[PDB]
């Protein structure tokens, strides 16, 4: 969910002419909210905390 | 529609181009190679036919989509090997080099280049 809502986030001489502008429109969104990731990590770290919880019950017995 | 989603404005978007460049790499190949009917060597005014402005729009389309998402030389590299290795659909290379030196940025003097080779 995490790389998903990421990937929103990144959405977000004539045939020269045409092949130049559509290189233009997909020039790499190199760049993702580190807002948006902080949000998410927060989510995530919400989980980990239970799936942690969980192995120490595990790695006991 | 199919050449629709093939261009990969919503595609390459998403996927990352590594396995993304083997697939349009593997798909000019298998353009190319698939049904090599008219391999008579006498294909020569059949080349008027192959024009740019005859050969259908969405071919040429394909052929923009394809350059946009990959690169000159690599192109150019990767036809030589094929046109030297194996058949060919000489109705699919012919319109290809039609729509190559008019769609890449002055690529008469790179494809002169392996014509000198062979």
């Amino acid at each position: 969910s995490l790389s998903s809502a990421i990937a929103k986030h990144e959405s977000n001489p004539y045939r020269k002419e045409l092949q130049r502008e559509k290189k233009k429109m997909l020039q790499t969104n190199l760049k993702v909210s580190g807002a948006l990731y902080r949000e998410i990590t927060l989510k995530v770290a919400e989980v980990q905390l239970k799936s942690d919880f969980a192995a120490q019950k595990l790695s006991n017995l | 529609c199919w050449f629709g989603v093939f261009s990969g404005h919503t595609l390459g978007s998403v996927i990352s181009t590594d396995p993304l460049k083997r697939f349009f790499s593997h798909t000019l190949t298998q353009i190319l190679t698939h049904s090599p009917v008219l391999k008579a060597s006498d294909a020569v005014q059949m080349q008027r036919e192959w024009s740019f402005a005859r050969t259908h729009p969405l071919l040429t389309s394909l052929y923009r989509r394809l350059f946009v998402m990959l690169s000159a030389e690599e192109l150019v590299g990767h036809l030589q090997e094929v046109l030297e290795t194996q058949e060919v659909h000489w109705q699919r290379v012919l319109s290809f080099v039609s729509a190559l030196v008019v769609c890449f940025p002055e690529a008469q003097q790179l494809l002169e280049d392996w014509v000198a080779r062979l």
